[PDB]
């Protein structure tokens, strides 16, 4: 019928929003952080490589963290 | 020689043998875009036209010379990449004229290596296990279940044969930048060949579950010089 | 007198599949010239320099 | 042997002039089934230890 | 199914004055307009003369209007409303345009 | 009441236990995929405290339930058993206490592996079970027994439904209705019961085999006493690729009816759409070792198996292409059946493209045990096997049950699953070519990027199937309102161009088959004097 | 001979607007982990 495409992008665009902001409290009763997930020590890492010639035409960078 | 985040391909190759599974890879890939570039228009086209037919054909339900045409155009397609699929499996498969054979053998979750070629001027067997470092003992820049307490060092431009066993369950040696792959059965000796290009350090891991500690066994790989490698043998 | 008017479905078939095999033949043409053909290029000049560093 | 026709007569379970809701049923029997996991994840770390 | 165009409409016009009620004219006619072609200008006239025949005005209407939908130009659609005009006109038979102008 | 569903001899009554079995252990293996991505979304201990042996348990689970508990019992079990004696004329299906033996032994296959994972640790060992992981020296207790018997009972169930559906099929045919004159929905459970009666008998052989080397000390497959864990494979493997296809044959014939209904076409060259089906059920004997190609075999064995997997491509190919040429031309009506039908198309086709790579001995050096295969075969399983099981669903449960469902909440339903599926198989792809083994609870740490994305993808998905489960919930309370309202779909044929709105109503249906022209919930004495055809 | 416009005209008419429309549903489909690569701290920091 008239409007029922309009409810159904409408009902799509809120399950959407729902499933990711409960991903998102889910998450807060997870474990803690792995030791090695900072940018400083990702930094030491790229340290170690650029030494060892690693992947010398794609990149090696290990940088992903805050 | 290391994953990257967010990659999308292949590791660098260091092997021929590496350099050509990546050749075949991109000469399929030519094929099934052409593939799913007709189907996905095909598709597309259809929908948007006749979902506003109001006459059906419904007296169209056979022909000739399409089905017999769309039989044998997928033959041909398939055996165009058959002809290099055939080569690259018979030129990984030999393994003529080694320099150095090494053995490696799999256990409940660590791995061990054993040079017994006599070349070392002692003329012993050289053999070492392999672990991964723990978290709770790793040095800042160190990298979480990839780097191991010992190595296995080769050389460089060297032809080099791979024995490969187990001991208690099956378990795999695999190295992706190196073109290696092969299960580890407790009963039998299979062999693999390298040949590498260039220094550096390559890193794999075991890829046939082991049980508990399935993801705590990597391979950790290091090439060097020929005169470095047999000061590194010579004492260790 | 009006003559007659046959045959625009099928005429219409061999342009969409005639379409079909161009668009995704360039889809394929910029992987292997684009992509595939970028990256061999970028290896083999990390190679053909190290032979040069052995002189 | 003869059974009845109809619309809610060829399925095992009541749906209408029963006394409790027919929610607490269907909901009910699929909440048990996406229940069973949980369960036996709660066994075994009562086994390690972890609790 | 090899039939040539002109066995097709010496085929319908022997199915149209054969018809005799409206699930027949309408079942017939439903027929003729699947097939990949557009029915010459006597096949329109017949099928417009069966309908008169069982006394129905909205399937003659029907007609023009699938004619419409099955020419490939608009001038395929003009030039067949230019050879059946006294037939429309004779039955009094309007366009469904005209009959609902917008 | 007790005697009607405990002592059940008619076949629609007993179509109906399968799928409320299938559907309530879907709940279960979704259940677990979703514990599965939660501890696989971040590098590090997330959910399970580090135990090891409890996310490879779950793994084994997830596997199994969703395979021998949901797919099987649901397409075959339940579609097979319901519309096969309607779309033939006959009255039951020969053996009919058979076919009731055939579902009340899913039920203590049930209490027999859900036990497993509570008992001393669980069977940690993928839904393979290779040894000699899985023998008592690496497996100690009886988990590995009670999940061995487990899938003994589900093959003496699809077993005996088999041997009924095969007689059945050629012996009750209704007057004047010949082997070339069948829909092809009964064509794909008929050659489906051929593979399963010729594949199962050798993973009986294998599997308790299996069972003698822990219990009853032998040497099959132990080391020390000569045997060899790769028989077992070879053993394995033989019953494994048949199953696929007894996975996705089914959904072919599911896919025909749909698409010819919602096109107003009959199916484009309908008689070698049957070839082609028995041209793959036949090769799919003929191909099962590219599953061992690293495992230490010939140049030579190895060379034939590319070339006799690559083959398997030619006649499916050929339903693909045939499944387009009835749509084109068509007069297309895009109710809920047909979005699945058409998704179906796009997504088995990209499933089935990453498998002809993984066709070739060379390239799968670089694909083993990486994500790239858990990619493909998801692909084709998840948005295959299981697009066409909503298919079915939403093309037969208003006439089977009586009952009409909210259409405009059945479309959004089925845009959640499509977006959801993808976000978590598609990223599976760049995993595995970059060197990420499968079967792992953890992971380095460059991997962490596409595995955060394809864990927001798994709560997307199972939101879309909380919604299927309340469209449920309001078909069976609101069914009857569904129908006068406009909430609803009437008619999946609308009438054509120039009939008229009161001739449409002489002929409202216009079917090629039975089952739509009986009442609507089909009487318990469906036929008495037979019916015939020319 | 032909009443009307020359049936490339016509067709030429139909298929254009579409074939920008393909390309633009199928980029959406295989292009959009290129998006979630482009908010990322990895990227070009
Ligand atoms: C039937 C087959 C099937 C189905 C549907 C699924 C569905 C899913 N699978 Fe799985 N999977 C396998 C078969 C299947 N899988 C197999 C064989 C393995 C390998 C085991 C091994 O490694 O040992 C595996 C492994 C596997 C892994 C590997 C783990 C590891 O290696 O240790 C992961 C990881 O995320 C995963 C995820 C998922 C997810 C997220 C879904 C979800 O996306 C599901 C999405 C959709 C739904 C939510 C399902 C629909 C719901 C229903 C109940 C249908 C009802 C319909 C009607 C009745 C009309 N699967
Ligand atoms: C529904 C289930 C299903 C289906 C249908 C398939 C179909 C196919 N599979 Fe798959 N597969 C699995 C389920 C399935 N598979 C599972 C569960 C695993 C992992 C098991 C485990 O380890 O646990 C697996 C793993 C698996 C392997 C083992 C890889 C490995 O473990 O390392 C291989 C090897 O070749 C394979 C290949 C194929 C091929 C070639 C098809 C072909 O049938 C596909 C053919 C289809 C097409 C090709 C598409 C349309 C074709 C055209 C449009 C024609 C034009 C095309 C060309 C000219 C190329 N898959
Ligand atoms: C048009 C194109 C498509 C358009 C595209 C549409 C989709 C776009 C998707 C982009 C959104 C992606 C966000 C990902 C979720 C996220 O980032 O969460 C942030 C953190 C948790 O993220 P984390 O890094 O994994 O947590 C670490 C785990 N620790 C260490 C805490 C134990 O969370 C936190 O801890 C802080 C936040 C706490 C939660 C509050 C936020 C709002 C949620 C409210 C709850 C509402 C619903 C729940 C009802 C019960
Ligand atoms: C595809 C890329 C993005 C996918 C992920 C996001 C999806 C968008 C979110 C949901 C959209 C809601 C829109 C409302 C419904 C609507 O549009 O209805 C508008 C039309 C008709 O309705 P009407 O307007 O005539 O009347 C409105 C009266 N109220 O229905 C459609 O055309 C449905 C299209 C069917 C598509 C079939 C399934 C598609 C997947 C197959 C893959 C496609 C091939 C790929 C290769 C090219
Ligand atoms: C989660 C599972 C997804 C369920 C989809 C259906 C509900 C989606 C909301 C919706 O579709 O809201 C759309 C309707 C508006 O449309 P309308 O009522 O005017 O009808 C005519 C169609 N235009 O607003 C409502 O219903 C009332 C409020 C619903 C809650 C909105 C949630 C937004 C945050
Ligand atoms: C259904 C299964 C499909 C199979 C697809 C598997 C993958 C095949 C290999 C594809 C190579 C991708 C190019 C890498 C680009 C890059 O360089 O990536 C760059 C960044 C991160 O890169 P970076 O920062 O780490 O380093 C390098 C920095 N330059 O990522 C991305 O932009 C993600 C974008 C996704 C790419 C779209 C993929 C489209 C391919 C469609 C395949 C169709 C299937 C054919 C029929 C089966
Ligand atoms: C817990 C309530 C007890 C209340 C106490 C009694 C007081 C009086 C209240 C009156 C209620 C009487 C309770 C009796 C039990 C009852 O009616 O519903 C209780 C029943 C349980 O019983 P069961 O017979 O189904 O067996 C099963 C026991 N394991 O739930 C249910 O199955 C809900 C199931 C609904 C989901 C199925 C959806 C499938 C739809 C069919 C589609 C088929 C498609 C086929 C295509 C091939
Ligand atoms: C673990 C140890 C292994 C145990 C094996 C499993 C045991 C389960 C069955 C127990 C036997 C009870 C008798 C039921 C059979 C019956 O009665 O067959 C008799 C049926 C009765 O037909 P009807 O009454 O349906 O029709 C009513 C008509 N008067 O005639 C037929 O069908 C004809 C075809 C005979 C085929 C019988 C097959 C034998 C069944 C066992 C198959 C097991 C396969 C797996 C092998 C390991
Ligand atoms: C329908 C029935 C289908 C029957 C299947 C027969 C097709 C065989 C083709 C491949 C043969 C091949 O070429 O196999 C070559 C390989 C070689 O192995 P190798 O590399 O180790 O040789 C190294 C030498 N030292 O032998 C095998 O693996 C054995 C497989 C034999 C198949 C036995 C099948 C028996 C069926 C019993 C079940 C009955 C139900
Ligand atoms: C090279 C590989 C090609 C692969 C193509 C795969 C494309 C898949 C999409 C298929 C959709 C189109 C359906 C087929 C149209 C059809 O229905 O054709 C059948 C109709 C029916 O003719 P008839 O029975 O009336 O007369 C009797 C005829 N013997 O004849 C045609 O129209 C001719 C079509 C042109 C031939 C194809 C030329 C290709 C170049
Ligand atoms: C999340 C809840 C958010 C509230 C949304 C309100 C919808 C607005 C409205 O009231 O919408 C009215 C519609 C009726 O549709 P209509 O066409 O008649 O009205 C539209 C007029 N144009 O009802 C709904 O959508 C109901 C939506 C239910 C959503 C899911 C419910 C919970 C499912 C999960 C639980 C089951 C699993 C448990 C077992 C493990
Ligand atoms: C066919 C189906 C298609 C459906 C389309 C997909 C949309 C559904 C929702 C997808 C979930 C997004 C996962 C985000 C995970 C995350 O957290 O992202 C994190 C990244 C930053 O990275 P970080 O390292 O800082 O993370 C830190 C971890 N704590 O922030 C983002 O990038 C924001 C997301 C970008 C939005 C793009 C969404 C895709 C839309 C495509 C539109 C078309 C593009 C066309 C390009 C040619
Ligand atoms: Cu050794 Cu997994
Ligand atoms: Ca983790
Ligand atoms: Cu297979
Ligand atoms: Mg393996």
């Amino acid at each position: 019928n008239k409007g029922d495409s309009s409810f159904i992008a409408k009902g799509v665009a809120a399950g959407l929003l729902f499933s990711v902001g409960l991903f998102a409290v889910v998450r807060m009763a997870g474990g803690q952080d792995a030791k090695t997930m900072n940018k400083e020590w990702q930094l030491k890492s790229d340290e170690y490589l650029k030494s060892k010639n690693a992947n010398p035409w794609g990149g090696y960078s290990q940088v992903q963290s805050k | 020689d290391v994953p990257t985040p967010y990659a999308c391909y292949f590791q660098d190759s260091a092997t021929p043998n590496q350099e050509g599974i990546l050749e075949l890879h991109d000469n399929i890939m030519f094929y099934l875009l052409v593939i799913l570039g007709l189907v996905s228009w095909m598709l597309y086209t259809i929908v948007m036209t006749y979902s506003k037919n109001p006459i059906a054909y419904k007296y169209i339900k056979h022909g000739q010379t399409i089905e017999v045409i769309w039989t044998i155009f997928p033959a041909v397609i398939l055996l165009i990449i058959a002809f290099p699929s055939f080569i690259l499996l018979y030129l990984c498969d030999e393994v003529i004229s080694p320099a150095m054979t090494i053995k490696a053998i799999g256990y409940q979750w660590y791995w061990k290596y054993e040079y017994s070629d006599f070349i070392n001027d002692s003329g012993e067997t050289v053999e070492f296990e392999s672990y991964v470092i723990p978290d709770e003992l790793l040095e800042e820049g160190q990298l979480r279940l990839l780097d191991t307490d010992t190595s296995m060092v080769v050389p460089v431009d060297t032809h080099i044969r791979f024995v490969v066993t187990a001991a208690d369950v099956i378990h795999d040696f695999a190295i992706p930048s190196l073109g290696i792959k092969v299960d580890a059965t407790p009963g039998r000796l299979n062999q693999v060949s390298a040949l590498i290009q260039r220094e550096g350090v390559f890193y794999g891991a075991c890829s046939e579950l082991c049980g508990t500690g399935h993801a705590n066994m990597p391979i950790k790989i290091e090439a060097v010089s020929l005169p470095k490698f047999l000061e590194w043998l010579n004492e260790q | 007198t009006i003559a007659p008017i046959t045959g625009t479905i099928k005429r219409r078939v061999i342009m969409d599949i005639v379409l079909g095999f161009s668009l995704g033949g360039v889809m394929a043409s910029y992987w292997w010239w684009g992509f595939h053909m970028d990256k061999i290029n970028k290896r083999e000049k990390f190679y053909a320099e190290l032979a040069e560093r052995k002189k | 042997v003869h059974f009845k026709d109809g619309v809610y007569e060829n399925i095992p379970f009541k749906v209408k002039g029963r006394k409790t809701p027919y929610a607490l049923s269907h909901f009910g029997f699929f909440a048990i089934g996406f229940a069973v996991p949980f369960v036996a994840c709660y066994v075994q770390l009562k086994k390690s230890g972890a609790f | 199914d090899e039939e040539t165009f002109e066995e097709f409409t010496a085929r319908y016009e022997k199915e149209f004055d054969e018809a005799y009620d409206l699930f027949e004219v309408q079942r017939v006619l439903n027929n003729c307009f699947s097939y990949d072609l557009v029915p010459a200008p006597a096949v329109i006239e017949k099928a417009l003369r069966a309908a008169r025949r069982v006394n129905d005005l909205p399937t003659a209407i029907r007609v023009f209007e699938a004619l419409k939908y099955k020419v490939e130009n608009e001038d395929q659609y003009k030039a067949y409303l230019d050879e059946l005009k006294d037939v429309r006109q004779e039955l009094g038979v309007p366009l469904k345009e005209e009959l609902f102008p917008s | 009441m007790v005697q009607r569903w405990l002592y059940s001899t008619n076949a629609k009554d007993i179509a109906v236990l399968y799928f409320m079995l299938a559907i309530f252990s879907g709940m279960a293996g979704t259940a677990m995929s979703l514990i599965i991505r939660l501890e696989l979304a971040a590098p590090g201990s997330q959910y399970l405290h580090g135990n090891s042996q409890l996310f490879n348990v779950l793994v084994v689970g997830h596997a199994v339930l969703m395979i021998f508990f949901l797919v099987m019992p649901a397409l075959i079990g339940g579609f097979g058993n319901y519309l096969l004696p309607l779309m033939i004329g006959a009255t039951d299906t020969a053996f009919p206490r058979i076919n009731n033996i055939a579902f009340w032994v899913l039920p203590m296959g049930l209490v027999c592996l859900v036990t497993s994972t509570l008992v001393e640790s669980g069977a940690g060992t993928g839904w393979t079970v290779y040894p000699p992981l899985s023998s008592i020296q690496a497996h100690s207790g009886p988990s590995v027994d009670l999940a061995i018997f487990a899938l003994h009972l589900t093959s003496i169930s699809s077993l005996l439904g088999a041997i009924n559906f095969i007689v059945t099929t050629l012996n009750m045919r209704t007057n004047g209705m010949t082997m070339h004159k069948l829909p092809l929905f009964v064509w794909s459970i008929f050659i489906t019961a051929f593979l399963l009666l010729l594949s199962l008998p050798v993973l009986s052989a294998g599997i308790t085999m299996l069972l003698l080397d822990r219990n009853f000390n032998t040497s099959f497959f132990e080391v020390s006493g000569g045997g060899d864990p790769i028989l077992y494979e070879h053993l394995f493997w033989f019953f494994g690729h048949p199953e696929v296809y007894i996975l996705i044959i089914p959904g072919f014939g599911i896919i025909s009816h749909v698409v010819s209904t919602y096109s107003k076409k009959p199916v484009f060259g309908e008689i070698s759409m049957v070839y082609a089906m028995a041209s793959i059920g036949l090769l799919g004997f003929l191909v099962w070792s590219h599953h061992m190609y690293i495992v230490g075999l010939d140049a030579d064995t190895r060379a034939y198996f590319t070339s006799a997997t690559m083959i398997i491509a030619i006649p499916t190919g050929i339903k693909i292409f045939s499944w387009l040429a009835t749509i084109h031309g068509g007069s297309i009506r895009l109710a809920t059946p047909m979005l699945y039908a058409i998704a179906f198309l796009f997504l088995f086709t990209m499933g089935g493209l990453t498998g002809v790579a993984l066709a070739n001995a060379s390239l799968d050096v670089a694909f083993h045990d990486t994500y790239y295969v858990v990619g493909h075969f998801h692909y084709v399983l998840s948005m295959g096997a299981i697009f066409s099981l909503f298919a079915g669903y939403y093309y037969w449960s208003p006439q089977i049950l009586g009952l009409n469902y909210n259409e405009k909440l059945a479309q959004i339903q089925f845009w959640l699953i499509f977006i959801g599926a993808n976000v978590i198989f598609f990223p599976m792809h760049f995993l595995g070519i970059n060197g990420m083994p499968r079967r792992i609870p953890d992971y380095p740490d460059a991997f962490a990027g596409w595995n955060y994305v394809a864990s927001i993808g798994s709560f997307i998905a199972t939101l879309s199937l909380f919604l299927f489960i309340y469209i449920l919930y309001d078909q069976l309370v609101n069914g009857l309102n569904n129908k006068v309202n406009n909430k609803s779909v009437i008619y999946n044929k609308a009438p054509d161009f120039v009939e008229s709105n009161t001739i449409f109503n002489l002929n409202t249906v216009k079917s090629s088959s039975i089952e739509f022209l009986l009442t609507s919930p089909p009487a318990v004495h469906s036929f008495n004097t037979p019916a015939v055809q020319s | 001979g032909r009443i009307g416009e020359s049936w490339v005209i016509t067709e030429g008419r139909r298929l254009i607007p579409e074939i920008f429309q393909w390309s633009a549903v199928l980029s959406v489909c295989l292009g959009w982990p290129g998006a979630v690569y482009f908010f990322s701290k990895a990227r070009k920091a």
